[PDB]
DNA sequence: GGTGCCGAGGCCGCTCAATTGGTCGTAGACAGCTCTAGCACCGCTTAAACGCACGTACGCGCTGTCCCCCGCGTTTTAACCGCCAAGGGGATTACTCCCTAGTCTCCAGGCACGTG
DNA sequence: CACGTGCCTGGAGACTAGGGAGTAATCCCCTTGGCGGTTAAAACGCGGGGGACAGCGCGTACGTGCGTTTAAGCGGTGCTAGAGCTGTCTACGACCAATTGAGCGGCCTCGGCACC
């Protein structure tokens, strides 16, 4: 019921198409995602309460993924966030 | 086009990454971006992890990803395995060192 | 038999090969039997309070998973 | 020829994925430990596989660390002394 | 918000001739504090895995079994007990 | 009339009640559970307490300081093992 | 601008810590690798301390938002917060 | 007990690391006495098991071996 | 190099979760003001770091030994796989009732201040 | 730090009303138990050779101590950046009702692989 298989084999196959995906490499990989998820949402919990805030916004959830993520790996994963909500955004043109 | 994971050009679904943050109670209220920016930052993260699985099953003549290339792609990097130190993958083995 | 004989002998060499080493001396078992026990008691002493909690008569895997989750050795295979 | 064999089976383990605890034994074992804090219990087949590879991955990690400790002082051979001081300095036990 | 005075009415009770510092005073409330906090997730994380939304007495009991070891998790639940056996002992 | 007279104890049970809604661990909290988590803290820090009460009383000086906590939380061997990770200010 | 500021850490500061840890004696290459952990040590927790304060649109580093970064690195903190 | 290392000389190292992540920074007081407690700490046990590795190597003067060993085997590195 | 099985892949039906539209209360962005606490500077001095001489405790290389792991062949064992019985407990649904959020007074205990 | 004293916001009691989950019955998945074949793994014994350990000598670098330098700590003194608070407005996110197509499961194809 709450998985990520599809989107799993969705991204292998936008990056590398040729291959394809196991079952037990679907398991492993949707509780990485769901470990990763749990992790960055109570940091970012942890940063609402921190402030006295009661809200979890792009902000909170990126600050999280800064200090969760430190390196290279979190420069790139913060600017494609940045780009992600950005094109959200540009929705906005009514 | 409609949804939001289309709207951001993400491959990763932003509707059910805001219903698991809704389920964790993480906090009383979530914004409208911390989906969209938490579904990008995973949709980037499997991608490089796929992307070095797949570069293993390739360096071992394997055209299917089992949790041992998984494995190999966590601790072969030098990041990734700072993140995910402390994680044991079933059926992942171990790097070949020898010392 | 005190049952923990079945972690034998050559079921420790092969497990400290794949750890890398190259020379087991003949005191490394007892040793490693005692090591595994306390962490087997460590991990089943929350694997069963998580069922007992659940009022279920049965050990599952996701108990055993949120086991190990509290002991800091994030399991990922199952559940 | 006292060495060689030990490289081969290290080569060979090293790359294997297998399990390398006899699975009923171990089943026993769990089963036998687990009774202590609650009599008549049953467990899934899942669980068990979930503990031995969990006891099978830690115990392979502390062998890596004892091994360190062990070419550390001059040796090849692994001794108690060696696994109590991995375990001292990991902050496990004494 | 502090534990401040009954840290000093329960050591006055245990300890007649002694008294607590402000900086004791501090690191106790920090450590209650803490503890407080990581029973409190325990518990919360085993009502959210057993699929209900209710803290009560079972997932707090079966919590402190799991923060606290057998040294006293068996008799730090004995005392827990007592006291919510005591409330249903005045109510009636 | 206080929850705490009614369980017979000293910590307060509306604190930890109050405590407990702010902490947002779960949508509903019990009844029983601050009553017990009371108790519980009632007993962890009459222990710590004593141990460094013991401690102050061997270094004979008639007042607790954080190197005292110090040394009562590591001397004991099981809440060494809670507080194992743990430093003090000053101590 | 403040510049090689890790020889603050004294040779003699260096030696007073090790003698308080329980050693007898100090070989002389212990106090660079002393001084390079202490620094790897310090800039992991002063980033995520400085993250912490760039959360909350802040410019002092408040000694709540250090404690809660030694909590993440998994040395908890009493005595300030 | 007592602080090791020399408060300012640790204040300035501090603020020197720190200008590096946000620059224009500012530190209280307290945030700083924080820190120099907690390096103290992580120092002085990282020591202790440095005098554990000597030791175990039939040695009594702790070298940069020793130091390396006691990082890798706690994990950080 | 030749082979069979099994797990992954593509097409279709669908339903349930995602999306769309509108509403509303409030959590939070935002501007202004204050004071407090952090920064920069002055000088004394004295604790503390630093540079050097030095003898010696100690690291490290060489050597000998004797022993205790390793490899290997053999026999015993018990694990692994296939198959059957079964019933014990996991999981659902219907219901209600009893526990708990929310709100209104009502009051005290615990917070801060003063004191000898 | 303990013993009056004043005080005030949070804790408590009573009420409502609403749904979370406790209880019961039922379907059936699967986990325990047993048996049989077969056979790979483990236990045992033995010879042999590497290596763990102890001893000895060399040289070398380190703790100690003394004179020298230095800058940390103290204590003001002054300035102001901004942490924190308050008042006010509004953009937003929870919530509901209606609509619909994206992903999931069943089903047929087909190559990857473990095998000899």
């Amino acid at each position: 019921g709450d998985s990520f298989a599809t989107y799993f084999r969705r991204v292998l196959k936008q990056v590398h198409q040729g291959l394809s995906l196991s079952r037990e490499a679907v398991s492993v990989m949707d509780s990485l995602v769901h470990d990763i998820l749990d992790r960055i949402a109570t940091e970012a919990g942890h940063l609402a309460r921190s402030t006295k805030r009661q809200t979890i916004t792009a902000w909170e959830t990126r600050m999280a993924v800064r200090l969760l993520l430190p390196g290279q790996m979190g420069k790139l994963a913060e600017s494609e966030g940045t780009k992600a909500v950005l094109r959200t955004s540009l929705y906005a043109i009514q | 086009a409609k949804t939001r994971s289309s709207r951001a050009g993400l491959q990763f679904p932003v509707g059910r990454v805001h219903r698991l943050l809704r389920k964790g109670n993480y906090s009383e209220r979530v914004g409208a971006g911390a989906p969209v920016y938490l579904a990008a930052v995973l949709e980037y993260l499997t991608a490089e992890i796929l992307e070095l699985a797949g570069n293993a099953a390739r360096d071992n003549k394997k055209t299917r990803i089992i949790p041992r290339h998984l494995q190999l792609a966590i601790r072969n990097d030098e990041e990734l395995n700072k993140l995910l130190g402390r994680v044991t993958i079933a059926q992942g083995g171990v790097l070949p060192n020898i010392q | 038999r005190d049952n923990i004989q079945g972690i034998t002998k050559p079921a420790i060499r092969r497990l400290a090969r794949r750890g890398g080493v190259k020379r087991i001396s003949g005191l490394i078992y007892e040793e490693t039997r005692g090591v595994l026990k306390v962490f087997l008691e460590n991990v089943i002493r929350d694997a069963v309070t998580y069922t007992e909690h659940a009022k279920r008569k049965t050990v599952t895997a996701m108990d055993v998973v949120y086991a190990l989750k509290r002991q800091g050795r994030t399991l990922y295979g199952f559940g | 020829r006292p060495g060689t064999v030990a490289l081969r089976e290290i080569r060979r383990y090293q790359k294997s994925t297998e399990l390398l605890i006899r699975k009923l034994p171990f089943q026993r074992l769990v089963r036998e430990i687990a009774q202590d804090f609650k009599t008549d219990l049953r467990f899934q087949s899942s669980a068990v596989m979930a503990l031995q590879e969990a006891c099978e991955a830690y115990l392979v990690g502390l062998f890596e660390d004892t091994n360190l400790c062990a070419i550390h002082a001059k040796r090849v051979t692994i001794m108690p002394k060696d696994i109590q001081l991995a375990r001292r300095i990991r902050g496990e036990r004494a």
